[PDB]
């Protein structure tokens, strides 16, 4: 059987703290 | 590996792997840490 995933699944890329900003 | 053997004699290898990240060190050189001094500029080191 199937499902939609939707927008789940981002986690945290590294362990440094980002705030305000559109990282990439 | 006989005693008469020079590059074809038995060496032994170590390779250390640092796990340098931007996340908690714990292993670390024997440089001892000063008190802590807050609103004045200061020439700091944090974990190296």
């Amino acid at each position: 059987a199937y499902t939609n995933s939707f927008t789940r699944g981002v986690y945290y890329p590294d362990k440094v703290f980002r705030s305000s900003v559109l990282h990439s | 590996f006989q005693p008469t053997n020079v590059g074809y004699q038995p060496y032994r290898v170590v390779v250390l792997s640092f796990e340098l990240l931007h996340a908690p060190a714990t292993v670390c050189g024997p440089k001892k840490s000063t008190n802590l001094v807050k609103n004045k500029c200061v020439n700091f080191n944090f974990n190296g």
